[PDB]
């Protein structure tokens, strides 16, 4: 608050903390979905598309964790498969309109680089041993979120290329590679060779 | 060094006050201060009544330094105190060191006729 | 006065009704209006004022007090018996250890073993009046900086040069002490002081290895501090307590400073011109550690000075050749061998300034003067390699690569050896630029660089002086070709036509090219490895931003309590490097984030000594910049609490008093080279052109401005505090500056500052009278 | 020349008690003075504010409260006008930008800090845009012909031909720092020392070269001491920036070989490159108490490169503020000439001012006097316009006045 106001209104906001205790559904960040792809989404779910926070009711003092972005829901909502339909219904994209989503675009790049952290792990000791099989779906799922610029290619390669370096990740850079070949392979004739 | 405009309100006072300068607390860097006295048939009560008159006289009317410790312990000095605050309450803005003084007497006047 | 002892009667009575009776509240109110008058300091200072018009009531006042004082500690309270107590010793008023003498003493060992004694006989006079120290306490807090300087000194020239400074400077020291102030008695109350200390004169017996307390207790005996007897039973005492081949460099440095003085006497005459007894004596002298010893004895007596004269002279009697052949001549470039080699040593090692002669009538300036002068690296001295001292000829210095080029020599027999040490820069040169058009093979390279090397060892020296200006002014990568030519100036010894000396010769000047070399091969990952000799070189961490380094310093310098010696090199090297204000004003906030009154007078007891690296600049920058900016800015004052205030206000009074009353050869070259105009500065609305008294009038009319105004907070306070440490601090002059409407306005504000400035004379009485009124 | 107006402070002036402090002036490419004054009444914040000041309607002057804790060493307009860098003693360099695109409201979201280094130095780094401007085909009926540009490679290109935005700052120890803007929000940092033997940087100034290294010359102030000059190469290994430094050949001063009395003289007290983006020519300052000179040094080669003078003013008055041009002139040998022949001169000129009233605007090859202007107190800070028309100087008193030069 301002200077000359100070203990007078920042206490006050202090005595709707309880009220704000009533209305929280305590545990909310940990509750977590099963997805299935039958439409009808619970509301529950929805995140705010710019902010990836839950939408709140009112204006009160909510507990210090309801303002951050909720990214351990989306990145668990990602790493499922076919959970294509409920990302849009979350983040309300509506395919009639393309819109570069920047934080489903950021949660992707950070979804990529812990896809390369766990292929760099072992990734030998067991032959299928999930990591192969998030690739597959990092393929599927990156192929639609780009193709239909939810997302957008070339942020998410030179972001990518800032998390990388330094950071020494190289085992499994044929997968990421693999990747890439599956936006170019699928997109090369409708984009310019400059993106 | 002293105003001219102080000078002459000095010049045409009333010869029951008797207006000096002060040299006791911090001055000569501000504003002009002055015990002046009460000198009449009336009463000396608390003859000083300490008036800093700032520069630039014919604006930020002079303001008198209050003084509690003296006006207390007594019920006629209470009363002037009370009364002379309360004229300067009434008194209009932008007033002048000959109204201060006039008020002054005036209050002690009334505390008189009251007691 | 009168109603003061009216008071006391009071007091009497009531408690003679109080001893009767055994609610008797009358000795309560009574002793209540007591410390309430005598609480306030204008009513202790008006009873002070009123004791010299009426004496000998005072006597009557102090004897009713005393029968007061019987007949209420009769009679104790839980409270009143205190409040007697209290009021009783405030009509009467109507350690740890010193850390600054402790500093002081390992700064002048540390920076100036060379300084004259009398500087230093001043300064800690200086510091034993502003804090108020006793003799005992003074002479240990000496005694014990010594010791443990020595303890911690590396080993090496500098433990040479601490075991000098400790027993032969610091003797003459207390010396012109007993002359400038009983001092028999109180230098003996500090020995037993220091004898007690068991621990620490053990470690220095370890490091001395013998008893170095006989030593200092003999020197006392000699110097007449102390008493013989006095002398007997300390040295008995300290061998009851110590009971539970090579000679040690005590005795090497007590016997060898009569020596000094002795081959002065006897090398005036170049043993009565004989050369070879020189040779000889020359050649006892660079046996190891040898001029070391002599150094470090001349210099902790005085006497490097007219050392170095002779030296030089002896330099400028073998510069030009008489007529010879050749074992006389092979004698005397033997003997500008030994004279140039151990006078850059000398200039290497305790500066510069005492090779300089000061005034020289006529132009017959040395060679080695000249040479120092324009040709030598030294610290803060960095090299102009196409200046004209380089370049002096171009007939000689033909005939000097031809020399070079010939053989060995063999025309040694005539020389000039002050022309050929001049010429070898634009030989080198001329050397430098065949190699590297290419016309010249590396194998010819070197046979000139063992010709150079070879016969005497000076010529190298010169050399790799040139070389180290040139290859500082080079790029990156233009310099691989010259730092080749040091590592054969400076490469291990040519042999089999060696003169005589040989070895020794290339131990000093391997000495030599190492603290020329040094920075040039710190610039780019070099090494040489001529052979510590460079004990406090390069301290500061690498990329680390040097407030970081300035605040761990100083951190531990305060958890420790006292200044070490690497500490003051790093302190030194800040203030090079960041300059006064920045030193000075992070050393001020480190200062005031301060909230204990120890640590807050400890730090300030360090701050000065550390400010005692340049005190004129700091207290420039202190009490001109510092100070007005924290009494200005309006946010800053709430860093004027009470604990650093009143520790602050105390480092500025002792700093503007240290500096008016009246070091460090990097400080002497950065001031030659600042430019300022302090009247431009200071504009002000003695002298009052130095800049100093410009500063001080500046900073009391900003004491008088804030003692008038409204608006009282902590820098009222502050300006408060500084004035009365101006007046406590004093001896009769700092308050010379100060206007005259400070004296009406301080006790306006409140005291002290009247009743000591007045020196109560009967009509000062009037005046002092009259000031305490108002508030 | 002449003086088009003079503006004043009313009544705020008289600083008491408190000493002065250097100031510093920035005219951008838009014409905004931005510069800072001792006003020194009731704060020292108020010797910490920036002042805006559009220079058509100079009475309205913004304020910006820099949050300095100590006094502002530099400042430093963009590559357009549109951002402001700020860098006082202990670190601390804010780059204060626009605040809903109005020139009276600044903001400074991003900045860099080497704690408790004074910077010395400060610049933004460089964007590859270069032109020349030939007169001698001012006649020539197309802009093709007039300007032109010069092929410079901007320091740092990132992932095409775009430049990175970003400043180099030389701190007062030998540390040197760089920070990067990336085009999302981040900022990435790295500080270097100059050269491994460290020591004290008093002057220092920066260039840049084509190619994309950057050039910082430093200095102690001592003026019996070498110039030295490094090499600076940025670029971002990995993620992070990463700085390579190397040393160039340094040079010593004349008036310290002059052999007759070469003790005066004895404070370097302004180093300037004659235009950033022009590494190859130095112009030093030394000066006495009283007295000073200016010199033009250059690194042309032959040792292969080596710092020789091209010329040196004979004796002057101690010079309080130096302003380097900032029109871009083609400078060749046709161009002198047509520019002699035709009476142009508005980028051949520095302005010298003195500590008594005069300023002299002088020649930039051969230093030799081209105008005086004696004010009828001395200018602490001059800056020349972009067009070299007009220079704005603040005075040792409030006073803040523009001169037109024809």
């Amino acid at each position: 608050p301002h200077w000359l106001l100070g203990n007078l209104v920042s206490d006050f906001v202090d005595t709707f903390r309880p009220t704000a205790r009533i209305n929280s559904i305590c545990g909310r960040c940990s509750l977590l979905p099963v997805v299935n792809n039958s439409g009808a989404i619970c509301n529950s779910w929805k995140l705010d598309p710019a902010t990836l926070r839950f939408p709140l009711k009112g204006l009160l003092p909510y507990d210090k964790d309801l303002f951050e972005p909720q990214t351990a829901l989306l990145r668990y909502v990602l790493e499922q498969p076919y959970s294509r339909d409920m990302v849009c219904n979350m983040l309300g994209l509506n395919k009639q309109h393309k819109q570069r989503c920047p934080v489903l675009e950021d949660q992707l790049v950070d979804l990529v680089v812990y896809a390369m952290e766990r292929s760099e792990t072992e990734e030998k000791f067991d032959d299928g041993g999930t990591s192969q099989l998030l690739w597959q779906h990092l393929s599927s799922q990156l192929i639609f979120f780009v193709l239909f610029q939810f997302a957008s290619f070339p942020h998410m390669v030179l972001s990518l290329h800032q998390k990388l370096a330094g950071r020494g990740l190289i085992k499994g850079r044929d997968h990421l590679m693999w990747v890439l070949l599956q936006f170019i392979s699928g997109s090369i004739q409708k984009n310019a060779l400059a993106d | 060094s002293i105003p001219s405009v102080l000078q002459g309100e000095v010049a045409r006072l009333d010869p029951k006050f008797l207006v000096n300068l002060d040299p006791s607390h911090c001055s000569n860097n501000g504003t002009v201060h002055l015990i002046c006295k009460l000198d009449d048939k009336d009463l000396p009560s608390v003859p000083p009544l300490e008036l800093s008159v700032p520069a630039d006289y014919p604006a930020q009317s002079p303001l008198w330094i209050d003084r509690q410790w003296q006006y207390d312990a007594n019920p006629f000095l209470q009363s002037v105190h009370r009364c002379m605050t309360s004229r300067l309450l009434q008194l209009p803005d932008k007033h002048s060191v000959t109204a201060l003084l006039n008020t002054w007497a005036q209050s002690v006047h009334q505390a008189c006729l009251s007691a | 006065l009168s109603a003061l002892h009216w008071l006391l009667r009071c007091t009497a009575a009531s408690a003679e009704r109080l001893r009767e009776g055994l609610g008797e509240k009358q000795l309560a109110m009574c002793l209540q209006r007591l410390e309430k008058t005598l609480s306030s300091t204008k009513n202790r200072a008006l009873l002070h004022i009123a004791k010299l018009e009426e004496a000998s009531s005072w006597t009557a006042i102090e004897h009713s007090l005393l029968k007061l004082g019987e007949i209420l500690a009769n009679l104790s309270n839980p409270q009143l018996r205190s409040q007697a107590e209290q009021c009783g010793t405030l009509i009467r008023s109507i350690k740890t250890g010193f850390p600054t003498v402790h500093a002081v003493i390992l700064l002048e060992g540390t920076m100036n073993l060379t300084g004259e004694t009398q500087s230093l006989v001043e300064q800690l006079t200086m510091v034993k009046r502003m804090q108020h120290i006793p003799t005992p306490l003074f002479v240990l807090e000496i005694w014990k900086a010594c010791f443990v300087g020595l303890i911690e000194s590396p080993e090496g020239t500098e433990e040479l040069k601490w075991t000098a400074f400790t027993f032969l400077k610091i003797p003459q020291v207390l010396v012109k002490l007993k002359k400038y102030s009983d001092f028999t008695e109180d230098v003996n109350c500090a020995f037993e002081f220091l004898l007690k200390l068991t621990p620490l004169l053990d470690k220095a017996d370890q490091r001395c290895n013998c008893d170095c307390t006989n030593f200092l207790l003999q020197e006392c005996g000699k110097q007449g501090l102390l008493s013989e007897a006095s002398v007997n039973n300390l040295m008995a005492k300290r061998k009851a307590d110590r009971e539970h081949n090579i000679q040690p460099n005590i005795q090497l440095i007590l016997r060898a400073e009569p020596t000094v003085t002795n081959i002065l006497k006897t090398m005036d005459a170049d043993h009565s011109k004989s050369p070879e007894g020189l040779l000889g004596v020359l050649g006892h002298m660079l046996s190891g550690k040898s001029l070391d010893l002599l150094l470090a004895a001349a210099a902790a007596t005085g006497k490097l000075k007219s050392f170095a004269r002779k030296f030089i002279n002896l330099n400028e009697f073998t510069t030009y050749g008489s007529e010879e052949s050749t074992k006389p001549a092979s004698v005397r470039a033997l003997l500008f061998d030994i004279s140039f080699l151990m006078l850059c040593h000398v200039a290497q090692t305790y500066g510069s300034e005492v090779i300089l002669s000061e005034s020289r009538t006529g132009a017959e300036v040395p060679f080695f003067e000249t040479w120092m002068q324009t040709c030598m690296p030294e610290e803060g001295k960095i090299l102009n390699p196409d200046h004209p001292c380089f370049r002096p000829d171009s007939t000689k210095v033909e005939s000097l690569v031809a020399l070079l080029n010939n053989s060995s020599e063999m025309k040694l027999v005539q020389m000039k050896w002050h022309e050929a040490c001049l010429s070898i820069s634009a030989a080198i040169l001329e050397i430098l630029n065949a190699w590297e058009n290419g016309v010249l093979a590396f194998e010819s390279i070197q046979k000139i660089t063992d010709n150079i090397k070879g016969k005497v060892c000076s010529l190298a020296v010169c050399a790799v002086a040139w070389l180290v200006a040139h290859v500082r002014m080079l790029g990156l990568d233009e310099r691989e070709k010259s730092l080749q030519m040091i590592r054969q100036l400076a490469g291990p010894l040519f042999s089999e036509n060696t003169l005589q000396f040989y070895n020794e010769r290339v131990v000093i000047m391997n000495s030599i090219l190492e603290r020329m070399c040094a920075d040039v091969l710190q610039q780019t990952a070099t090494q040489i490895k001529f052979p510590d000799t460079m004990p406090y070189w390069n301290l500061l961490p690498p990329k680390r931003p040097i407030k970081e380094v300035l605040t761990d310093i100083f951190a531990k310098v305060l958890e420790k309590g006292w200044v070490d010696s690497r500490s003051i090199h790093i302190f030194d090297t800040l203030l090079h490097m960041g300059g006064v204000y920045w030193f000075c004003n992070n050393l001020i906030k480190e200062l005031l984030k301060e909230t204990r009154k120890e640590h807050t007078l400890r730090a300030v007891e360090l701050l000065y000594s550390i400010f005692c690296l340049d005190m004129q600049q700091v207290t420039l920058v202190l009490l001109g910049h510092i100070l007005p900016g924290l009494l200005t800015d309006s946010s800053k004052w709430h860093s004027l609490m009470d604990p650093p205030g009143t520790a602050l206000a105390k480092l500025a009074v002792w700093c503007a008093l240290s500096s008016y009353s009246s070091a460090s050869t990097r400080q002497k070259k950065r001031h030659r080279e600042d430019i300022e105009d302090y009247i431009s500065l200071f504009p002000l609305d003695v002298n009052m052109r130095d800049p100093l008294n410009r500063v001080l009038a500046n900073l009391f009319l900003l004491i008088s401005s804030i003692l008038g105004s409204r608006t009282a907070g902590p820098h009222t306070q502050f300006v408060q505090w500084f004035m009365e440490e101006c007046v406590d601090c004093l001896e009769q002059s700092v308050l010379q500056f100060m206007p005259f409407t400070t004296v009406s306005e301080l006790v306006k504000v409140s005291k002290v500052v009247l009743a000591i400035t007045d020196l109560s004379l009967p009509l000062g009485r009037q005046v002092a009278a009259k000031a305490i009124a108002a508030l | 020349m002449d003086l088009a107006y003079v503006c004043e402070w009313e009544k705020w002036s008289k600083s008491t008690h408190c000493p002065s402090v250097p100031l510093a002036c920035a005219w951008s490419c838009r014409n905004l003075i931005a510069f800072t004054m001792d006003l020194r009444s009731d704060d020292q914040d108020l010797t910490r504010m920036i002042h805006i000041l559009d220079t058509e309607h100079p009475w309205d002057l913004h304020s910006i409260p820099s949050e300095h804790h100590e006094a502002i060493t530099c400042l430093e307009w963009d590559q357009s006008g549109s951002r402001l860098l700020s860098a006082d003693a202990d670190g601390q360099i804010k780059c204060w930008s626009m605040a809903d695109h109005l020139a009276n409201s600044w903001e400074s979201s991003v900045g860099s800090l080497v704690e408790g280094d004074p910077i010395v130095a400060l610049s933004w780094l460089h964007n590859g845009v270069k032109l020349a401007l030939h007169v001698e085909k001012s006649g020539a009926s197309s802009f093709g012909e007039k300007f032109s540009r010069v092929k410079f490679s901007p320091s740092l290109t990132l992932f095409g031909g775009k430049p990175m935005e970003g400043w180099i700052a030389v701190t007062v120890s030998g540390l040197v720092t760089v920070s990067l803007l990336k085009p999302s929000g981040q900022v990435l940092t790295s500080t270097e020392s100059l050269c491994r033997l460290r020591g004290r940087v008093a002057l220092a100034d920066i260039a840049f070269t084509g190619g994309g290294n950057i050039v910082v010359a430093t200095a102690d102030g001592s003026s019996a001491s070498p110039v030295q000059f490094y090499k600076v190469c940025v670029s971002v290994v990995s993620e992070k920036c990463r700085i390579d430094t190397e040393i160039l050949p340094s040079l010593f001063m004349r008036c310290t070989t002059d052999l007759n009395r070469k003790d005066k003289f004895p404070a370097i007290t302004h180093l300037k490159f004659l235009a950033r983006d022009m590494s190859e020519q130095v112009l030093l300052c030394a000066s006495s108490q009283t007295s000073s000179i200016v010199e033009c040094w250059s690194l042309r080669k032959e040792t292969i490169l080596k710092w020789r003078i091209l010329s040196a003013t004979n004796d002057l008055d101690r010079v309080s503020a130096v302003a380097l041009p900032k029109l871009p002139i083609s400078l060749t040998n046709t161009d002198l000439k047509v520019a002699s022949d035709t009476q142009f001169y508005p980028g051949l000129g520095l302005a010298l001012a003195f500590h008594d009233g005069s300023v002299h605007i002088v020649h930039r090859l051969s230093l030799q006097t081209m105008a005086v202007f004696y004010s009828s107190v001395h200018l602490k800070a001059m800056q020349l316009s972009w067009t070299s028309l007009a220079l704005v100087g603040i005075d040792s008193h409030g006073k803040l006045s523009v001169l037109r030069l024809s």
